[PDB]
């Protein structure tokens, strides 16, 4: 009566176990609730996905399910299976209903159905998982930083017994092919079994292997805290629905990881160790009013405060953080060429430039740090590493974001790949026969020294810096040198305000544009668009006006003072 | 498959070899060789479309009814023997194959990615390029056994599954019930028997050329048997039918399970409509080459002439042959010395991303190590690798900052340009590899002979060289590449007035002779091709008209009174 | 039989066990084939028409896709025939050397690279070498102690013809060749293995000037990137 009852339980179908019970109860709240899902795309992915509200609605539908929380917290693995065994059950017995239909004017064979439950409550952090959350199911939320690759997975194997010709389908552990030690059938113990790898209980399935960040204050909680990472194992239609830097919320169970890695030294090998299976994965891709109601220089100073001076390099940081409009027409894929801005610091040591990029890492949401001596080109582009996977560097860990370069003056061909994501906003790779783009939508602000050492001289900013004009052209500022209130507005303005260019600000930029022309690059003004679309941002207005282009001209006066001298 | 569906199979493919499929059996025949494998190529869709079960039973148990076919295609091979005048002058070959091809076209069987766990165990078709090739070998596949009560010799098969190895049995297959469980093993003891098959895996990977596929491939292994092998080599464009099969290892005591997913092969083979037929009539010239001049670049304000030249480079080319049997080439090459900042580069990049097959660079960024070949070593074990010259192969590839490179990577772009080819000559890799693509390139710059950082042999090398309110106002509206993708796609598969206005515009810049002028070797008379077919390809024509050699003219003649002079 | 030998050898075929690699990716191989050698022979109309302008018309077809270098393309053939080994065997009077090298001065875009593919083409054993991934075993002899000495490209070439393209570019894997050049034989002496191995080749070699275009004043010992112990 119970077809797929091998699909879900290794055990012996019998009326009298308490497995039905709960079975007959998730099927009845599927069958009161089986227009609110849609059929077709549950037998195509083999999965359902029900939220966690609906199960603890409470009412008639829940009526035979009052504990389901505790029940799917305590025991996840049980519950879930009940659930994929009643939802099998409807769906079967819908789809026999229409073939009976069907034949008047009947095996329907329903693949398995991964019951899935999503939006889980309480969320439990990182941080507080011990070992004794091992057997239950957990919800946490973070952002990816590495994605391996699909490879198949055997999860159970058919066996059939040479006493009575059952067949059971015996799961494997971590896929170890072990051999069953009796017959599920409480008559025979033949303990003789038949390997069935063509069989329809021989379950085989894509299999994927992502590792979690918890989401880390980057000033409160660091007080000598490191962030927590774990590992998460995907499955079947989760397979490939995130990719390293999204912030995903993913619902599961905690079990034992037997590998184990390593080795060594010395040494970050652990035979103890934990991860999660994941059941299901979810990704999205007051005083803010006082501060918007000189809320440009109070931001600005209050950026680094110790820092003294650099009033416009601290002004130029404060309209990076915010950024200009991301102005991607996804209906027309019109490319939003680069809504981040990108800043240089020229300077003598000794004038704190390693600390504004400290700042500039500290108040951002999403900030990377990368001195300038020990550099390698896998610190900043995409690592390969093969048996293969790609993993994030510095120019893909700071998307969505800031990344610091501190004496870049320094760093050779594992610094000319951030040319190209300041640009293109991607990285490209090409190592063991492996060709990819990946995506670097970054904000880079970088500083570095001059070429003889203190340069008030008569020579200009390309001939004192030490550095080429490959890169020089690449930065909307460039300056001569000779927390969390702020960061949450920075935030909130980075999700709610996307800004526009009004017609009296670019006025404005036509005035200066052709005043300088009669005194006879491009992305020059470039960077007073995108500066000041980042200014009306920060002023959390969805238009910029003259007001705000006169103080990016004035802004870019000063960048273009210190040069062309 | 049970008695009645062997039996419509057997029938139906007797039938069919007995009415067609005669010459190839007896070319097989005709063979000197007695114990060489020898395939059967046979279309599936025409055999299909003989007897319905018969693809059905195809699709349920693929390995059997590729042996029932192997086993008519012995009978038939010896009734074709036994019809001829003399049966002594030809030779029974037992070692006969039918390799599938020519699946029906559907994306169930025809495959771009790399088949899943879904797929185990189904016969289909994929389509990818080789990276890697390993070495053709010999060894055992079937093992013979005795009886130790009967004395009845029998044999033992190789499980594939477990990589190739035997396990002891405990039954007599006598024709005669033994209860005998003590076998001998006769395979090392004597070599009576020859039975070896040949063996080689190669490495098939998603072609990211491909719509498809998307930006990440994948990689596949694929196991050639018999006949297959020393079929391929490392680069070249596969379409492998055969079976996905998984062969795994399990757990010991110190070793790790691996499980992997391989297609066994069977086969293998080396490689909105309406609207643009009405576009194109429309097009049948100037007005659509001002439409497709603004949509293939509408970022940018004026440099007509410079959207023309882009238009013929992905444009062209055709190849050719010559009666030296010379390949003559068909991509283009536009050069284009602009000022740092005036959009050149803005150009190259977008039309790389709007252009499917297509790649670029920045110059110094990417040397010869990226431009050309590469010998990846690994022990004693060395490949080929592909740089920007080499995967544009039937593409394009664009070079920012052209003159920023070292005289050996514009070399090697000299050797790209002139021969469509790269010579491999690093460590133990020696080869003459196929590079037949077209080369965008923009120079940073320091007359237009002395401001260019280039050597007048690689000024020479291009068909074209290009010098380069209402600004505020057209970004401010600014604040489609799929049509034009498609369209250059299907416009890439498309006389003596042409030679004339192009002679005598050759003739006029020869006369005048002071201390400068070239011979011309191709990149005039091809990219005369290319831009003659590009006037026409654009509009989907099939002849070169006056029109189309007057613009070229233009182009030509604008792009030698600003530009360098060829 | 010495590396280099073309031997006629008869023997059984049998299945190989050792076995190789490894790894990567991936030249190992489970499944192999070796022979059982039972003896070993070691050696060491169309013509009457071209001998009967056959000069030019062997230079001229060399390389049918290089223009010009009429003179580069006389020495080529010259080097391809070669002069007479004049071994006295029963005097043991060394033969000096019986065949010439060549070296093409020139800028790039001229064809250096082709001439010597052409170079290794026409000829009956061509060896073609690139002068930027280098390595002193690509060209002398490979010592692989577990001894056995491998053939490099200065080996390989016996008897024929070995083309180095750039080798302004190589660095100490370059100076076994002046060594080869003179004595035909390459100086092996590593891991306290001593010993001299035959390369009787001819090498025929092109490199890129110093401060590129040179039609100026400076001669050639001036202008290209290469000093006189090579010139
Ligand atoms: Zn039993
Ligand atoms: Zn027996």
């Amino acid at each position: 009566p119970y077809k797929g009852w091998k699909l879900y339980f290794s055990e012996v179908y019998s009326d009298s176990s308490p497995l039905i019970e709960k079975i007959q109860a998730f099927e009845k709240f599927f069958t009161r609730h089986i227009d609110l899902y849609d059929k077709d795309e549950i037998e195509r992915k083999g999965s359902i996905l029900v939220d966690f509200k609906e199960l603890t609605e409470g009412g008639e539908v829940t009526n035979l399910i009052p504990d389901i929380a505790t029940e799917l917290r305590d025991a996840p693995e049980k519950t879930l299976a009940c659930m994929g065994l009643a939802i099998h059950q409807v769906l079967t017995k819908d789809l026999e209903r229409h073939a009976a239909e069907l034949q008047a004017q009947t095996m329907v064979n329903v693949p398995h159905i991964h019951a899935r439950v999503y939006n889980y409550e309480p969320l439990t952090q990182l941080k507080n998982v011990r070992a004794n959350y091992y057997g239950k199911y957990i919800a946490l939320r973070g952002t990816v930083v590495r994605v391996s690759n699909i490879k198949p997975l055997c999860t159970k194997m058919a066996f059939l017994c040479a006493a009575c010709g059952e067949i059971q389908s015996f799961p494997l552990p971590d896929g170890k092919y072990s051999l069953p030690t009796k017959c599920p059938v409480p008559v025979c113990r033949g303990r003789s079994f038949t390997a069935l790898r063509s069989s329809p209980l021989t379950v085989t399935m894509d299999w994927q292997s992502i590792k979690i960040q918890e989401l880390m204050s980057d000033d409160q909680r660091e007080a000598g805290r490191i962030p927590r990472t774990i590992e998460c194992e995907l499955v079947h239609d989760l397979v490939d629905s995130c990719v390293p830097g999204d912030t995903v919320t993913i619902t599961g169970i905690v079990k034992v990881s037997n590998a184990e890695e390593g080795s060594r030294n010395k040494n970050d090998k652990c035979m103890f160790l934990l991860y999660i299976e994941a059941n299901s994965i979810s990704n999205s891709k007051y005083a803010i009013q006082e501060i918007q109601a000189n809320l440009f220089k109070l931001i600005v100073n209050s950026l680094c405060p110790v820092i003294f001076g650099h009033e416009l390099v601290k002004a130029g940081l404060a309209l990076a953080l915010f950024g200009g409009s991301q102005k991607y027409a996804d209906d027309k894929n019109r490319i939003p060429i680069r809504g981040d801005p990108h800043i240089l610091v020229v300077g003598d040591p000794g004038l704190g430039k390693s600390q504004m990029l400290q700042a500039a890492c500290n108040v951002a949401p999403r900030g990377v740090y990368v001195c300038g001596n020990t550099t390698t080109t896998s610190g900043l582009t995409v690592t390969l590493s093969k048996d293969f996977a790609l993993e994030a560097g510095a120019l893909v860990l700071g998307d969505q974001g800031i990344c610091g370069i501190d004496e870049f003056d320094k760093m050779g061909n594992q610094h000319q790949a951030l040319l190209e994501a300041m640009e293109q906003q991607s990285i490209s790779l090409a190592k063991a026969g492996v060709v990819c783009s990946l995506p670097a939508r970054t904000s880079i602000i970088a500083a570095a020294n001059p070429v003889g050492g203190h340069y008030n001289k008569a020579k200009t900013v390309s001939e004192n810096l030490k550095m080429g004009s490959a890169l020089l052209s690449r930065f909307d500022l460039v300056f001569i040198l000779l927390h969390q209130l702020l960061r949450k507005y920075i935030g909130y303005a980075r999700q709610y305000v996307y800004p526009r260019l009004s017609t009296e600000a670019a006025r404005v930029l036509q005035d200066f544009y052709l005043e300088l022309r009669k005194q006879s690059t491009t992305r020059q003004l470039e960077s007073l668009i995108r500066l000041t679309e980042a200014r009306a941002r920060l002023e959390l207005r969805e238009e910029a006006t003259k007001e705000d282009a006169e103080d990016i001209v004035e802004i870019m006066k000063y960048s273009m003072l210190g040069t062309y001298s | 498959m049970n008695s009645d569906q062997v039996t419509l199979v057997g029938q139906v493919f007797e039938s069919y070899v007995s009415e067609y499929h005669k010459n190839d059996i007896l070319l097989i025949l005709k063979e000197r060789d007695e114990d060489a494998h020898y395939p059967v190529v046979v279309n599936a869709m025409t055999l299909f479309e003989t007897n319905m079960e018969i693809g059905e039973y195809f699709n349920m148990f693929p390995s059997e009814v590729l042996t029932i076919f192997d086993s008519a295609l012995r009978r038939s091979a010896l009734t074709i023997l036994q019809s001829l005048s003399q049966p002594e002058a030809v030779s029974m070959k037992q070692n006969l194959h039918a390799r599938i091809s020519g699946l029906p076209v559907c994306p169930e069987l025809v495959r771009e990615h790399i088949p899943k766990t879904k797929d185990v165990g189904h016969f289909l078709s994929v389509t990818g390029t080789v990276i890697r090739t390993s070495l053709v070998k010999v060894l055992e596949f079937e093992r013979d056994y005795m009886c130790n009560k009967c004395k009845h010799v029998f044999v033992i098969k190789a499980d594939f599954e477990q990589y190739y190895t035997f396990c002891r049995p405990s039954s007599c297959p006598s024709l005669e019930s033994c209860d005998s469980s003590k076998f001998t093993c006769l395979s090392g003891l004597s070599s009576s028997p020859t039975r070896c098959r040949d063996y080689q895996e190669i490495k098939i990977q998603e072609q990211v050329q491909r719509l498809s596929v998307g930006s990440i491939p994948r990689s596949m292994k694929v196991i050639l048997e018999d006949d297959l092998v020393d079929s391929c080599k490392s680069g070249d464009d596969l379409t492998i039918y055969g079976i996905v099969m998984q062969r795994w290892k399990p757990f010991q005591q110190d070793v790790r399970c691996e499980v992997e997913i391989v297609l066994k092969a069977n086969y293998i083979q080396v490689n909105v409509q309406k609207e643009f037929e009405d576009f194109w009539e429309y097009y049948k010239p100037f007005a659509g080459r001002n439409v497709i001049l603004a949509s293939l670049c509408p970022q940018v304000f004026g440099m007509y002439l410079v959207k023309l030249a882009v238009a013929m480079v992905l444009a062209g080319g055709i190849q050719r042959t010559d009666a030296t049997g010379t390949r003559v080439r068909g991509e283009s090459h536009l050069l284009l010395v602009g000022d740092p900042g005036t959009g050149k580069s803005q150009f190259l990049k977008y039309a790389a991303k709007i252009t499917p097959r297509s790649v670029l660079t920045t110059g110094i960024g990417s040397t010869s190590a990226g431009l050309t070949v590469t010998a990846v070593k690994d022990s004693g074990e060395w490949n080929l690798e592909a740089g920007a010259l080499v995967l544009a192969d039937a593409g394009l590839c664009c070079i920012d900052e052209f003159n920023s490179l070292k005289e050996h990577d514009r070399t090697s772009i000299h050797e790209a340009m002139e021969q469509q080819t790269i010579s491999v000559a690093k460590a133990g890799l020696v080869c003459k590899l196929n590079t037949r693509t077209t080369i965008l390139a923009a120079t940073n710059p320091k007359s237009v002979s002395v401001n260019i950082a280039l050597g007048s042999p690689l000024l020479s090398r291009f068909d074209l060289i290009l010098v380069l309110r209402i600004i505020s106002s057209f970004i401010l509206e600014n604040k489609s590449m799929e049509k034009m993708k498609t369209y250059f796609c299907l416009i890439r598969n498309l006389s003596d007035v042409g030679n004339q206005v192009l002679l005598r515009y050759y003739q006029m810049q020869r006369q005048s002779d002071c201390r400068n002028a070239a011979r011309t070797t191709i990149r005039l008379l091809e990219s005369l091709i290319r831009l003659a077919e590009a006037h026409a390809r654009l509009m989907f024509r099939d002849t070169v008209t006056l029109e189309d050699a007057i613009t070229v003219v233009s182009v030509m003649e604008s792009s030698m009174q600003g530009g360098a002079l060829l």
